[PDB]
RNA sequence: UUCCGUUAACGAACGAGACCUCAGCCUGCUAACUAGCUAUGCGGAGCCAUCCCUCCGCAGCUAGCUUCUUAGAGGGACUAUGGCCGUUUAGGCCACGGAAGUUUGAGGCAAUAACAGGUCUGUCAUGCCCUUAGAUGUUCUGGGCCGCACGCGCGCUACACUGAUGUAUUCAACGAGUAUAUAGCCUUGGCCGACAGGCCCGGGUAAUCUUGGGAAAUUUCAUCGUGAUGGGGAUAGAUCAUUGCAAUUGUUGGUCUUCAACGAGGAAUGCCUAGUAAGCGCGAGUCAUCAGCUCGCGUUGACUACGUCCCUGCCCUUUGUACACACCG
């Protein structure tokens, strides 16, 4: 995915992953990490890794953030 | 009447513990042991601790040091030198039947905990970089 | 500018601990020097 | 009138060496000076690797050629003449002493 | 539909190959313990390794 | 038995059973002398024969990431990587990622081989069996390059790539670089049978 | 203390100390250099002027007698010369002297007869109390 | 939030790519690399982390006075690529389609002057003093 | 060709082994203010603060201190112990113990006979020839050894996300340091400078000062997100300083810019069996400066095998030979 040049159009800052597509990319088993999800939700990197910044503010998902940058996810408790 | 000064050795990093018949704490180079720093080697530096357990260091505070080594030889050191100290301080202050239990505990799991270990970095041999390599051989 | 005080030749030298003697030379009177070759 | 002084003393060979040690140990404590030694001091290795060859032609073949210079240290408290009534002793070959007279 | 059968190695007779790289062992089988096999084993194999075995009535003859 | 020794103190060793008999002597996971805390260990292996054949299977798979050159000689990130991959699989599967590990590394293992055997004089290769010891070795080293080749130039990083290869192995779909190479192999040992 | 900390924490605890408790001068090239000769890119982060000072408050903290070289030689790295192979590099002089002169004139460090940098007794004081208010 | 996204901003006879970070985008610049694409960011006080294609059009006009008049910036004689000319002798950057010009400038003082190093860039081998057996 | 044993042989001489060096074990001995613990005495800072407790600083008629460091003497392993195989001989495989059970690991040294192997360019080592003043002698100047259509060899850097970049974090070993003149070889410390590098006080002929080597890889947090991109650093321009009596065919080192090929490499081929391969840095040699090399050193640290004579070769015996400069016959 083109997933950090396209960080700034605006259907990702808009609608996309604002609970639209990265609330059900999760719910695969309820819990499917968003640097697993990195390609199946094809979606790329750094305009994911911020999103999931954005994610945790909104307070939806916990965070795990390690070595590599290793991060994670899960979908509503 | 507690005081030990034991050691434990790796490649060529040396770790000594002096001990106190004190409360609880453990600490290298003034650093809680809890800050030791590869954290994923932060298991094996508590293995000793979570083998024995708090239960047979509440009476114990040991100021071990390290110096010499590198990276994972200074906490294979810190490895045998906790318990080499603590096998040493039970036989000499506490029981030797007490000890046993300790060094079957240890040992069970592994024994280079309280043997060290030969091996060392065999020197280099000319005709090649490397101590058992050669040089890439052309004939044509 | 600088030779062996064994031969005077100008290549092969042992600056080190201010020999100035060559590779050959060195060897040559190695033992005597006392450089006891224990390996 | 005591005063402090210096012994250093090094060689080449350990057995030669260890003898002049116990020498001057015995021969100060034949005497009751107030002594302290003798500091074994790490053995420096002097070292030079040469190509074997003369002329550079066949497989490559170093050797390694190694001086070890063994350094002892000793402090006695006596007057220096006190001192030369020791160090007239036999002293073996190759052994090398280096009195001073220090604070 | 052959359904894989398992064997333990009673004994190594041998370290046959033209680079001496097949082991040949004798086999006996678990599921009825009286038929014992003499077959090739390649890598290392000691005695008392338990073997499965895909297809069991082909066997190797000595020095194969 | 005496089993409150967790790997990472998290992943419990315990309830994890082997479905090899076979595998069952070579997997370093059933004995309780057999536990350990962490994959990494300076063991003196390789010393003497089949003394690897005790190593920690977790272990045994941490040496097989750190290959290819610039990855030769580092264990930290291997058993990191290990790490990561061990808590993504629960992540996803929520049971034993241990298990996870131990059934993949059973399902694929290559069972048969086609090596270069010759008798009566003449030389051609035909089909043979694999002890038990070598079918762990090529499960770990298949299941391991597919991760590395798989992940290399892409974006998916190590960690869900061995993640992805281990719970579909283990599943036993043929998804993945070790399954597909295993039938490959099986077909072509059947065939030379 | 300081040494119960994290230290890691202790020195992000202390960036931010360092900026809220009061303020001091600071040169007009500091969002030019490259704190090291074989480094590439200027530091990521604007306040490395103050990640960096913090770092080097408590090298004088835990270790006495350091001068300007002794900093240049620990903020060194791996230089990259390209085709030819990699060694080690010594960091930057300007960088490290106008720390230490900052943290100076603080008085959180000072200069000492028979040479080097040690702490001061408030500056100990400033450092254990920080160190005391990290998790 | 892309509402005028620029997929291509073409300043300076480039074709600055609209996509990625302005500090790795202005390095497209043939005259403005990897440094100084960041000392211009600083200068001109623009917010980092953005990609071009969402900066705005006040901050294009001072990113070309801070690229043609760094100097008035207080910026040392010693990021610029022209210091000390003997064309004339001031501190300049040279900039994208300028840079060849300057180049032939230097190669055509060294073609008048009968340069040994004017020869060899004419004649085509390796300038500095190279071995050329087994290279080139 | 190690031994048992057989035995027209007997008794021997080398090589092997034995020997020496390094490394690994010793809470056993000798000691050590040029090594380092340990305790107390004050100091500094955190604190139920008043003491205590944690971490640092400094000093001693503190040790009924030498575990860590050093280096001497020693001790230790012998297959010693047990099982199995073996003429129950020589030995082998296994197991407890133990630091060590491929002679424990690695080297040093290393036999007879030979090569038309290399070296007359290491040598006031050298025979014969040539030269020997208008010199192939010696000294100086400038150039050359580096030239480039190309082919080959040893290597370095990579082709990236197991990554690069930028912060934070902190761990060795081997060694090295001429009167080097008016402080001078390693350079600590203060200052100026973005850097490069300058100035001043000095320390060390050295377990004393450098360095108690504050090395990197790696670790941690962010930045880049698969794009020949922020991988790559080839090429080339501008300029700055040091070494040098001299920098041009850029000695070197900086600064900005220039941003190539290279998508894991055909036929083939090399090195390697445990702290080994590989990755990572340091020191030494060369040196006025130049280290991609060579020799040493440590750091992180594996997969595979414990085999076979299939390929290349080696040793013994038998056999065949029209070979002996010996199958390149
Ligand atoms: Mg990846
Ligand atoms: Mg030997
Ligand atoms: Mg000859
Ligand atoms: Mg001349
Ligand atoms: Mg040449
Ligand atoms: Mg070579
Ligand atoms: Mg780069
Ligand atoms: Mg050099
Ligand atoms: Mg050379
Ligand atoms: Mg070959
Ligand atoms: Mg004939
Ligand atoms: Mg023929
Ligand atoms: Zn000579």
């Amino acid at each position: 995915g083109k997933q950090k040049e396209k960080v700034n159009n605006a259907v990702l800052f808009d609608q996309a992953t604002y609970d639209k597509l990265l609330t059900e990319v999760p719910k695969y088993k309820q819990i499917t990490p968003s640097v697993l999800s990195e390609r199946l939700r094809i979606n790329g990197s750094l305009a994911r890794r911020a999103i999931k910044d954005l994610m945790e503010r909104g307070l939806i998902r916990m965070v795990s953030i390690h070595s590599s940058q290793q991060i994670f996810t899960r979908a509503t408790n | 009447p507690g005081t030990v000064q034991c050691f434990g050795r790796k490649k060529t990093a040396v770790a000594v513990a002096y001990c106190k018949p004190g409360r609880g704490l453990i600490k290298v180079n003034g650093a809680p042991i809890e800050l030791i720093r590869p954290e994923m080697l932060r298991l094996k530096a508590f293995e000793p601790i979570l083998l024995a357990g708090r239960s047979r260091f509440k009476d114990i505070d040991m100021r071990i040091r390290v110096r010499g080594g590198g990276k994972t030889s200074q906490i294979y050191s810190i490895r045998q030198a906790i318990a080499k100290s603590l096998v040493a301080y039970y036989q000499k202050y506490v029981d030797e039947a007490a000890k046993k239990e300790v060094k079957e505990i240890f040992a069970r799991y592994d024994r280079t905990l309280l043997v060290a270990d030969p091996r060392r970095c065999e020197p280099k041999k000319f005709g090649g970089r490397g101590a058992r390599a050669r040089f890439q051989k052309s004939y044509r | 500018s600088r030779v062996c005080r064994v031969c005077g030749n100008s290549h092969g030298l042992i600056r080190k601990y201010g020999l100035m003697c060559c590779r050959q030379c060195f060897r040559s009177n190695a033992k005597d020097i006392g450089f006891i070759k224990y390996r | 009138v005591q005063h402090r002084i210096r012994i250093t003393l090094s060689s080449k060979s350990v057995k030669n060496l260890e003898k002049v040690c116990s020498d001057l140990v015995k021969g100060a404590k034949e005497k009751q000076l107030k002594v302290k030694g003798p500091v074994r001091m790490p053995t420096k290795v002097l070292n030079i690797t040469t190509r074997k060859s003369p002329c550079g032609e066949g497989t490559n073949t170093w050797d390694r050629f190694e001086m070890r210079v063994h350094k002892r240290v000793i402090d006695l408290v006596s007057s220096p003449d006190v001192v030369k009534q020791i160090t007239s002793i036999t002293i073996e070959p190759g052994v090398e002493v280096e009195v001073t007279i220090s604070d | 539909d052959t359904q894989v059968k398992l064997a333990v190695v009673v004994k190594v007779m041998g370290r046959t190959g033209s680079r001496g790289q097949v082991t040949q062992v004798r086999v006996k089988f678990l599921d009825d313990q009286n038929r014992l096999i003499m077959r090739n084993v390649k890598g290392p194999v000691r005695e008392g390794d338990i073997l499965t075995l895909l297809e069991s009535e082909r066997e190797a003859r000595r020095l194969r | 038995p005496g089993g409150d020794v967790k790997l990472f103190n998290r992943w419990t060793f315990e309830d994890v059973q082997v479905s090899d008999i076979s595998l069952n002597d070579y997997l370093a996971v059933t004995s309780m002398k057999h536990y350990t805390f962490l994959p990494h260990s300076a063991g003196r292996y390789s010393a003497k024969r089949f003394r690897k054949a005790q190593c920690p299977i977790i272990e045994r798979l941490t040496n097989s990431l750190m290959m290819h050159g610039r990855n030769n000689g580092k264990k930290i990130m291997a058993v990191r990587i290990i790490k990561h991959t061990m808590e993504i699989i629960h992540l996803l599967t929520d049971a034993n990622p241990i298990q996870i590990i131990v059934d993949a590394i059973i399902n694929s293992g290559p069972r048969e081989d086609a090596t270069r055997i010759g008798s009566a004089g003449v030389v051609r290769r035909q089909a043979v069996d694999i002890s038990p010891l070598r079918r762990v070795n090529q499960a770990i080293y298949l299941l391991t390059t597919g991760a590395r080749e798989s992940a290399f130039r892409n974006v998916k990083t190590i960690a869900e790539c061995l993640a992805d290869e281990l719970i579909n192995a283990a599943k036993g779909s043929s998804n993945s670089y070790a399954i597909k190479k295993k039938d490959e192999i099986e077909r072509v040992a059947k065939a030379n049978r | 203390t300081v040494k119960d900390v994290n230290p890691h924490e202790f020195v992000k605890a202390y960036s931010a100390h360092l900026k809220r408790s009061g303020k001091m001068e600071l040169p007009e090239w500091v969002d030019i250099v490259k704190t090291a000769r074989f480094k590439e890119l200027p530091p990521s982060d604007a306040d490395w002027y103050y990640i960096r000072a913090a770092s080097m408050a408590r090298k004088i903290y835990l270790r006495q007698g350091i001068g300007i070289g002794g900093f240049q030689k620990i903020y060194g790295g791996r230089q990259r010369n390209g085709s030819r192979p990699p060694h080690f590099c010594k960091s930057s002089g300007a960088v490290s002297r106008n720390i230490l002169q900052e943290l100076q004139k603080m008085g959180i460090i000072d200069v000492d007869p028979k040479g080097g940098r040690l702490i001061t007794s408030q500056g100990r004081r400033d450092l254990d109390q920080v160190a005391g208010t990290v998790p | 939030a892309g509402e005028e996204f620029q997929h291509i901003l073409r300043v300076l006879n480039t074709n600055v790519d609209g996509k990625q970070k302005i500090m790795f985008a202005l390095t497209s610049i043939k005259g403005v690399g990897r440094r100084f694409s960041n000392i211009v960011c600083k200068k001109a006080d623009i917010d980092m982390n953005k990609r071009a294609g969402e900066l705005s059009a006040e901050e294009m006009d001072r990113l070309m006075a801070v690229v043609h008049n760094p100097r008035q910036f207080k910026v040392p004689d010693w990021f610029l690529n022209r210091k000390k000319d003997y064309k004339d002798g001031r501190f300049s950057q040279v900039v994208s389609n300028a840079v060849d010009m300057k180049l032939r400038d230097d190669l055509e003082r060294l073609k008048k002057i009968r340069n040994h190093r004017g020869l060899r860039h004419y004649w085509g081998v390796r300038v500095r003093g190279q071995h050329t057996k087994t290279t080139g």
